[PDB]
RNA sequence: CUUUAAAUCCUUUAACGAGGAUCCAUUGGAGGGCAAGUCUGGUGCCAGCAGCCGCGGUAAUUCCAGCUCCAAUAGCGUAUAUUAAAGUUGCUGCAGUUAAAAAGCUCGUAGUUGGAUCUUGGGAGCGGCCGU
């Protein structure tokens, strides 16, 4: 994607599944990009920033998207480790 | 392949060798029966002597009369119905004439409307039938 | 119908026209030049569709 | 003559907020407005009607001929689309297929054979595409090779802006529809083939639905 | 048993599809531009390029600093550079693939005789070559295929012997001057 | 003149040698595949064309000709062997429910294929924890 001179030449760099790393093609309409809002650790209100997640349509059709967001929010601290 | 053994060279070669005989184009070329029963004996062309001029009824659909020429080949003594090309070229073939005769185009298979005629007449009395049709050479009599 | 008697029917019975007098066609690179001039230097962008060389609709 | 955009993504593109169909292709957005793809690649999009195909529904009183028009569209700079519209007469089919070709357009990733210098000339890697019986394999080739293909996938790959390529084709390639849909499907998978180049995890930027939410409320419903 | 050579090879390949509109009309675009006479004169150049372009593919498979590659590669590069097709600035053999038919048509004698401006067209140029009016370093060249070496470009002028130079004035003028004094009396 | 055993051809070179530059480019085509006429006259499932699909029974884009256009071009067509195209012989690489195809079933010898496991840490040295 870079030339002998070191220039980024490909006309866009794709997104790819936050679960299984599969690049998310231009016409994958099943693909789900989520914004998960974070909170002030004593007030409990929307700060203004989010932990954005992106799943390829394929894992979403498998039905594993649920567990894959649940993992990405646990290892992100959004969700209780105890659970 | 259905035996990917490293020491399976002969099974793979000896299978292929055996299964090449189930091909038509191979079985034809690699037996005498196709080269023997060939009226031309494996030759491209063949001089023969006209013994009658024959109307052959065209196939089912289209329906003309195809003017062919019954030929005794010199080399074999074998019998051939050979077609005569373009419009009014059976008028150039006197009986008992030595004609040079080629295939029709499909490697000894019957062509178009003409049932079991595999041959065309090329030259008549060693004068080319295109040259007679175009009127370039006149028939030496 | 038509036995061996009808051989060369239609070839015989055409009004036999003699060929017209032509200024003889130039041959070699003089021809390929003339072909190049008919196609790539002369003609204009046309509305709808570009026609064939022998076209006479 | 004037475009009044109906969909959300169409509204943004007319109001200049998002300016590259690259940015649309990143969030994998459906493109349903026709003028979006006519807006960003407009002064380059060229049409070739690959085939008009008379199909026939047999009815009580004789055949009912409709006409399929297969239209490949693309700039010669990394975007192709393959539209097939079946209609009553060929004028309507060709026009409708042009619109469907536009709506279909994908980006083509193109790479190098060996020496990564200059601009990419060929397919980045061996990609295969299927439709019915047809299988169209693409292999990268060195510079000046051209497209080594049948007249149908040549017309697409040239329009894709792929300068060099070795193709293979298996199955009934005589069915131009499947043969054009396979080679289009093969091209499509260039930005769906994970190379080492794209191993660096993505810095998830903001959707133009999220980035320009404040504009969309007052401009349309 | 005889003392004859026999060694001879074709200088062209006939293309697979005989009626590609895109090819037929790109090869006539070449013939017009550069005043060649048939598609064999185009398939001849295309074939030489394809053999060069085959040899280049063969050397790019080989490891860098391979003795056969470095020798063979530089030998190919200095040849293309010497005929004015490739640059001394760009002599690196991945550029040999980025090289096409117009680069070889530019170096043939017909096109140099035209683009030096001592001919009036590309068709006039062949006439001047065919009718042995032009020379290269005191060598009268009859043949418009003649690929001009880069050093040997500037030494293209008229023959000393031709009436365009300081030569014996030709057949038509000399007959018309003799008819002119036969006309005057 | 040169060439050469002696000649020839080539090269060189006096003189002649071109306007219809008659010092006259053919060969095959023009429905699709396949580049190029829905032109005109003839024939009327006849004559014939047509590798295949097809054209021919009175507006023949296909026959027989005229003009025209296309293709290759001092060459171009045809028949036949053969190679690629043929991933339609398949090692690379085909197939075997229904398109051709898995033995009725099992044992069984040559053939072919065959589980895991048997040495590693550091000594010497350089470049900016990793390299030879």
């Amino acid at each position: 994607m870079q030339s002998n001179a070191g220039e980024f030449v490909d006309l866009y760099v794709p997104r790819k599944c936050s679960a299984s790393n599969r690049i998310i093609g231009a016409k994958d309409h099943a693909s789900i990009p989520m914004n998960v809002a974070e909170v002030d650790k004593v007030t409990g209100r929307f700060n203004g920033q989010s932990k954005t997640y992106a799943i390829c349509g394929a894992i979403r059709r498998m039905g594993e998207s649920d567990d894959s967001i649940l993992r990405l929010a646990k290892s992100h601290g959004i969700v209780s480790q105890n659970f | 392949g259905k035996c990917r053994g490293l020491r399976t060279a002969r099974k793979l070669r000896s299978h292929r060798r055996d299964q090449k005989w189930h091909d038509k184009q191979y079985k034809k070329a690699h037996l005498g029966t196709a080269l023997k029963a060939n009226p031309f004996g494996g030759a491209s062309h063949a001089k023969g002597i006209v013994l009658e001029k024959v109307g052959v009824e065209a196939k089912q659909p289209n329906s003309a009369i195809r003017k062919c020429v019954r030929v005794q080949l010199i080399k074999n003594g074998k019998k051939i119905t050979a077609f005569v090309p373009n419009d009014g070229c059976l008028n150039f073939i006197e009986e008992n004439d030595e004609v040079l005769v080629a295939g029709f185009g499909r490697k000894g298979h019957a062509v178009g409307d003409i049932p079991g005629v595999r041959f065309k007449v090329v030259k008549v009395a060693n004068v080319s039938l295109l040259a007679l049709y175009k009127g370039k050479k006149e028939r030496p009599r | 119908h038509g036995s061996l008697a009808r051989v060369g029917k239609v070839r015989g019975q055409t009004l036999k026209v003699a060929k017209q007098e032509k200024k003889k066609k130039r041959t070699g690179r003089a021809k390929r030049r003339m072909q190049y001039n008919r196609r790539f230097v002369n003609v204009v962008p046309t509305f709808g569709k570009k026609k064939g060389p022998n076209a006479n609709s | 003559k004037e475009w009044l955009p109906v969909t959300k993504l169409g509204r943004l593109v007319k109001d200049m907020k998002i300016k590259s169909l690259e940015e649309i292709y990143l969030f994998s957005l459906p493109i349903k407005e026709s003028e979006i793809i006519d807006f960003c690649l407009g002064a380059a999009l060229k049409d070739e009607v690959l085939k008009i195909m008379p199909v026939q529904k047999q009815t009580r009183a004789g055949q009912r001929t409709r006409f399929k028009a297969f239209v490949a569209i693309g700039d010669y700079n990394g975007h192709v689309g393959l539209g097939l519209k079946c209609s009553k007469e060929v004028a309507t089919a060709i026009r409708g297929a042009i619109i469907l070709a536009k709506l279909s357009i994908v980006p083509v990733r193109r790479g190098y054979w060996g020496n990564k210098i200059g601009k990419p000339h060929t397919v980045p890697c061996k990609v295969t595409g299927r439709c019915g019986s047809v299988l169209v394999r693409l292999i990268p080739a060195p510079r000046g090779t051209g497209i080594v293909s049948a007249p149908v996938p040549k017309k697409l790959l040239l329009m894709a802006g792929i300068d060099d390529c070795y193709t293979s084709a298996r199955g009934c390639t005589a069915t131009l529809g499947n043969f054009a849909k396979a080679t289009f499907d093969a091209i499509s998978k260039t930005y769906s083939y994970l190379t080492p180049d794209l191993w660096k995890e993505t810095v998830f930027t903001k959707s133009p639905y999220q980035e320009f939410t404040n504009h969309l409320m007052k401009t349309h419903t | 048993p005889v003392a004859r050579s026999w060694v001879c090879r074709k200088t062209y390949v006939t293309p697979r599809r005989p009626f590609e509109k895109s090819r037929l009309d790109q090869e006539l675009k070449l013939i017009g531009e550069y005043g060649l006479r048939n598609k064999r004169e185009v398939w001849r150049v295309k074939f030489t390029l394809a053999k060069i372009r085959k040899a280049a593919r063969e050397l790019l498979t080989l490891d860098e600093k391979d003795p056969r590659r470095l020798f063979e590669g530089n030998a190919l590069l200095r040849r293309l550079v010497r005929i004015g097709v490739l640059d001394e600035g760009k002599m690196k053999l991945d550029y040999i693939l980025g090289l096409k038919i117009e680069d070889f048509l530019e170096r043939r004698l017909q096109t140099q005789v035209f683009k030096l401006g001592l001919a009036k067209s590309i068709h006039h140029a062949r006439v001047l070559i065919r009718q042995r009016h032009i020379r290269v370093r005191k060598q009268v060249v009859n043949i418009p295929s003649f690929i001009v070496r880069l050093d040997s470009q500037k030494h293209i002028d008229f023959s000393l012997r031709s009436p365009y130079g300081g030569g014996r004035p030709g057949r038509v003028k000399r007959k018309n001057a003799k008819k002119g004094q036969g006309g005057a009396g």
